[PDB]
RNA sequence: AUCUUGGUGGUAGUAGCAAAUAUUCAAAUGAGAACUUUGAAGACUGAAGUGGGGAAAGGUUCCACGUCAACAGCAGUUGGACGUGGGUUAGUCGAUCCUAAGAGAUGGGGAAGCUCCGUUUCAAAGGCCUGAUUUUAUGCAGGCCACCAUCGAAAGGGAAUCCGGUUAAGAUUCCGGAACCUGGAUAUGGAUUCUUCACGGUAACGUAACUGAAUGUGGAGACGUCGGCGCGAGCCCUGGGAGGAGUUAUCUUUUCUUCUUAACAGCUUAUCACCCCGGAAUUGGUUUAUCCGGAGAUGGGGUCUUAUGGCUGGAAGAGGCCAGCACCUUUGCUGGCUCCGGUGCGCUUGUGACGGCCCGUGAAAAUCCACAGGAAGGAAUAGUUUUCAUGCCAGGUCGUACUGAUAACCGCAGCAGGUCUCCAAGGUGAACAGCCUCUAGUUGAUAGAAUAAUGUAGAUAAGGGAAGUCGGCAAAAUAGAUCCGUAACUUCGGGAUAAGGAUUGGCUCUAAGGGUCGAUCAACUUAGAACUGGUACGGACAAGGGGAAUCUGACUGUCUAAUU
């Protein structure tokens, strides 16, 4: 029952966490998921030819 | 001591047989004035010192 | 869950006390002892795995045939292959320009 | 008095060198007829460090004349020796870094390293990072070659005393600062129990000549006889003068 | 410890010197649909190994049970 | 963004050893632990491996050179000085 | 292969 | 004679038997029960355990039967006690073998001498191979190499085993099944040969095999530490289904629980690496982490290690869960089901490819293999080959019980001390914190009655606020997280959580952030809004007081075990 409404987004207000945002959540986590979604998506565009090479190379720097 | 040297282990099995009273027949015997076994020895009491 | 012990008297987790848990057919958890992990036959000349050659504790190879142990070439599992092609290539050029040398120093004579 | 730490080192209990980790001695090779005669070719097939030592160890290899069969020789390497790298040793070998010669055959000014005190003693001068001997002069008749040694000394030496060409590798070693006790610490973990060090005046006069007194102080003169006896020799043994130096060292 | 799937050498087997016994295993089990079938598994012991014969088909494990030699000591089950 | 007005590499000690001990460091550990051009292959891949050996990733020839940089200016004039003398004798 | 397992090919041979 | 040994008083039925939350009811047993046993209840350890195993150490304490004089600072019918017996099963687990720091004979040299040095030396320092000869298992035939004893690890190196069952007490040791290693013996198939010692593949390399002495060269054995990332395993969580149990005034398609698969073997499975084709600037590929490419990138196509996973054999016949008949039966007997999924910055652990670090670069030896070499031997109607398959025989010796500590060890003892290590569930939470719970274990520790003073441990306090005191000693206050806001000084790194403020619950919503082929599947993070309440809300637990200066030691680090 806790754990269906944590779900739905009750019991995680400030005044009910104890660990900084990192320790949470580490940023490092958050960036890799990120990075990884980009460069899948770079990926598959480059190889479907939605984007040339050239597009690409300049995306992934910019990722 | 579970892993024990033979040498060990045959010390022990000599204080195994010693473990006991004097047999009460002793104590019957023309002139006999042994009592009571004086060298007992227990595992609580007294170590033996290898 | 379960909890399990060691089988061997070594208490202490050392390099050869390494345990895995597996599940048994009586449906209980065991530690299995498990051994050190082979290590690669490395080249003799550039230090690299060779390719072709079995992964065995040394005395295991003991064990095992010969095509395990060996690659059909000059230096089959001793060598690896680009390191047979240059000592191939160093011999036979240095060979040649030997031929060169002792010409060179006889035309001066 | 007990007997004092400078005391205790010659027993060699705890004083020993930890040498678990060595390579092996650095020596060139045993002086043999190919040596003496003509040269002989080895390959550098490593380069390696040695632990307690600055300089980087080579790896030569070198055939045996006599027996089918090859001979790593352990060699402190001179800066530029690269793996791969021929390495020529005896009378004929060629002026190059890394080369073995007699000390005869090499010209005035030759920078050499691993220098032999005594032929065929297998090296002893200039072995430390960065340093070497300098050829200064030949005296043909007495057959001496004449070096000035990275102390400063100058010395007469036999010409068929041999050398490697160059300097030993691993230079500029202590321009970098420890900065911190422990880098000291590692430093000494694989040399010998030299570290740390107390102050002989931080002691009671049963440990040291300067222990003991109301506040800490030498009380008498630092300066020790040449003479003096173990136990004494504590201070600055047999100084011909003290005090901070106002100039240059050299000669 | 051994499957072997071909019958010529599985005959082989039954045949060797040093075999004396084997054992005959009826599995009721189910295939890729629902529908149930008699899978047999034929176990000579050897010396170093045990090697089965899995036979799905109940007809070819019905002529394999007569073709096996009468010396060798079959346990049904 | 620059993250240090000065102190680089040497951030790693904060406040401690004293700024000169600290800026003598930074000299050496920069040199210690640059990518060097490679002699042999030509490529910028010698990286030390303990003070005196110098590496190269791509063609895996090693190199004896000084403690925290390939080459010390000692081996340098003796390089040349050996070179002088060896074109003496020889001619 | 080690001495002892060419010793015992020769033996099995010299039979 | 603070005499010696022994005995005995007063003190005195006195000090006391108060740490570790905790006991209660009934029955049984028995002369006797606060304390034994069973049942019922109430609690605790709370998986960095009061649980399950071991190392050192102990030595029978293990288990049973009998049993209470002494011992268990109360008791005792109970016991680690007393008496009498029972009990430890190995080719595969250890020892045994190897070398480490080291220890230590010999040759020699010292020393009046007990002995000391030294460990390969200033020594005539051995012991293998092969054929035979068929005289015999030694001289003979040949060859071959010569380093320097030995001891030193129950955590280092190291040939080989698993599952299920079984006892009062043993089990990786017994039984049943199923494997494997070493040494030996050895003949059948397969393979090979008239081109004598195999073929295929451009190649990386493949294969059931596929001659190879001396000698030599390589490899494995064989190695730090930290960091993030990937992958596996076990655990955790969770869906559907098939069973059993619990709750049911009401509600709950509900809550709990069973649904497993060993070593070994076959086939198959990879990051890395590598090969062929090809020839790159409009530089491309690419990691969370920026490295790679004319010394050949990307791309297309292949090869390899088998860590690891999958499928099959092992193996359902085992184990598990149920049902239905037997019945103070040996204790049965019969039948059924034992299935299919999902998820992840999870935990633990293994491992891969990487990166950081060093004036630190992180054992040795036995042992095993490969290669180079070409000694030697070998066919035609018959020769070769046991590194391919199958088959035969053997595997000695010593250890093995149990505790491993608030009672099995050391501390005079059944002592709140000390003593190395593995496994590790749910919730809350950043968390192996604290608090609560499941599996397992325990419920021990003299008790009853009463509730004075003085204590010990724990608390609270009007108004004042350090006036107390050598001295704010002790206590209080502060405390998590989010947002805001942060001075002097400075070695420019810091100071800094400076100082100083605000917010925090519950409920009902909204938004954003993904995967796989427009459909479809799935985590938690963050931000916002409404409503709501005795304005509470890090609600217990957990958890900085701060500032202005001075003396002094630069810093981390270290010492007077038991007054610094
Ligand atoms: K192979
Ligand atoms: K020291
Ligand atoms: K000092
Ligand atoms: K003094
Ligand atoms: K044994
Ligand atoms: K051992
Ligand atoms: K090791
Ligand atoms: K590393
Ligand atoms: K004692
Ligand atoms: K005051
Ligand atoms: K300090
Ligand atoms: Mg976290
Ligand atoms: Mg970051
Ligand atoms: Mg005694
Ligand atoms: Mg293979
Ligand atoms: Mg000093
Ligand atoms: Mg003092
Ligand atoms: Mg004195
Ligand atoms: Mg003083
Ligand atoms: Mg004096
Ligand atoms: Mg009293
Ligand atoms: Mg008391
Ligand atoms: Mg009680
Ligand atoms: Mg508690
Ligand atoms: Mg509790
Ligand atoms: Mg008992
Ligand atoms: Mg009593
Ligand atoms: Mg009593
Ligand atoms: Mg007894
Ligand atoms: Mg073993
Ligand atoms: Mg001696
Ligand atoms: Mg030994
Ligand atoms: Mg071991
Ligand atoms: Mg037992
Ligand atoms: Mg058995
Ligand atoms: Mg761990
Ligand atoms: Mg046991
Ligand atoms: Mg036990
Ligand atoms: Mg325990
Ligand atoms: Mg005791
Ligand atoms: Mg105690
Ligand atoms: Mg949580
Ligand atoms: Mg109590
Ligand atoms: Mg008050
Ligand atoms: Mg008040
Ligand atoms: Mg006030
Ligand atoms: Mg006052
Ligand atoms: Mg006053
Ligand atoms: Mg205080
Ligand atoms: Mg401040
Ligand atoms: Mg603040
Ligand atoms: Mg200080
Ligand atoms: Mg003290
Ligand atoms: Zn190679
Ligand atoms: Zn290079």
């Amino acid at each position: 029952a806790h754990a269906q409404s944590k779900r739905e987004g009750r019991h995680s207000g400030y005044g009910k966490r104890k660990g900084t945002r990192e320790a949470r959540l580490p940023s490092q986590v958050v960036w890799i998921r990120r990075l990884r979604v980009l460069r899948r998506l770079l990926a598959k565009y480059r190889d479907a030819g939605k984007i040339d090479k050239h597009l690409y190379h300049v995306l992934y720097k910019e990722s | 001591a579970a892993q024990k040297s033979f040498r060990i282990k045959q010390k022990m099995a000599k204080a195994k047989k010693q473990n006991r009273p004097l047999p009460q027949w002793i104590r019957l015997r023309t002139n006999n004035t042994i009592r009571y076994n004086a060298k007992r020895r227990n595992w609580r009491r007294t170590k033996m010192n290898i | 869950a379960q909890r399990v012990t060691f089988r061997r008297r070594n208490p202490y987790n050392t390099r050869s006390n390494k345990i895995k848990v597996v599940k048994t057919p009586g449906g209980i958890l065991r530690a299995q002892h498990v051994k050190k992990l082979a290590t690669r036959p490395k080249c003799g000349d550039c230090g690299s795995a060779l390719q072709g050659i079995s992964t065995l504790r040394p005395r295991q190879y003991a064990t095992v045939s010969k095509t395990h142990k060996t690659v059909s070439r000059a230096y089959g599992g001793s060598r690896c292959a680009n390191c047979v092609k240059e000592r191939i290539i160093r011999a036979f050029l240095i060979e040649e320009q030997k031929i060169v040398k002792k010409v060179v120093k006889e035309q001066t004579e | 008095g007990r007997v004092i730490r400078n005391q205790r080192k010659g027993a060699g209990s705890i004083f020993t060198s930890h040498t678990r980790l060595r390579q092996g001695a650095a020596k060139l090779r045993t002086l043999d007829y190919a040596e003496r005669h003509g040269y002989i070719r080895g390959i550098v097939k490593q380069i390696v460090h040695d632990s307690g030592r600055g300089a980087p160890l080579a790896k030569v290899v070198f055939r045996d004349p006599y027996k089918y069969r090859l001979r790593e020789e352990i060699f402190i390497a001179n800066e530029g020796v690269h793996t791969g790298q021929f390495i020529y040793a005896g009378k004929k070998a060629s002026l190059n870094v890394g080369n073995v010669l007699p000390l005869g055959s090499v010209p005035e000014g030759t920078i050499v390293s691993n220098v032999e005190e005594k032929p065929g003693d297998r090296g002893a001068l200039a072995r430390a990072s960065g340093n070497y001997v300098i050829i200064i002069g030949h005296n043909p008749d007495e057959n001496k070659t004449r070096v000035r040694l990275p102390s400063g000394a100058k010395k007469v030496i036999s010409s068929d005393a041999r050398g490697v060409i160059g300097v030993i590798a691993g230079g500029g070693r202590v321009d970098k600062p420890l900065l911190k006790a422990g880098r000291a610490f590692h430093k000494y973990r694989l040399k010998r129990n030299s570290w740390p060090k107390t102050r002989g005046v931080a002691m009671n006069p049963v440990d040291h000549p300067h222990g003991g007194g109301n506040h800490q102080h030498i009380g008498k003169a630092s300066t020790i006889s040449r003479g003096a006896v173990s136990g004494q020799k504590a201070g600055l043994i047999a100084a011909r003068r003290t005090g901070l130096l106002r100039g240059s060292q050299k000669t | 410890a051994r499957e072997i799937t071909d019958i010529k050498q599985f005959l082989e087997l039954t045949r060797r010197a040093d075999v004396k016994t084997a054992t005959v295993k009826i599995n009721k089990k189910l295939n890729k649909a629902g529908k149930p079938f008699r899978q047999t598994k034929f176990k000579v012991r050897g010396s170093s190994s045990l090697y089965t014969l899995v036979i799905n088909d109940a007809g070819k494990a019905k002529k394999l049970i007569q073709s096996l030699p009468p010396t060798l000591k079959v346990n049904r089950l | 963004a620059k993250r240090t007005k000065k102190v680089g590499i040497t951030g790693k000690y904060g406040v401690r050893y004293g700024s000169s001990l600290r800026r003598q460091v930074k000299k050496l550990e920069i040199q210690q632990h640059a990518r060097y051009d490679c002699s042999f292959c030509g490529k910028k891949t010698v990286k030390r491996g303990a003070a005196g050996i110098w590496t190269c990733s791509c063609c895996k020839k090693t190199v004896a050179g000084g403690a925290y940089t390939v080459s010390t200016a000692a081996a340098a004039t003796v390089r040349s000085t050996i070179r002088r003398l060896r074109e003496m004798v020889e001619a | 292969m080690r001495a002892r397992w060419r010793k015992k090919r020769t033996r099995r041979l010299k039979r």
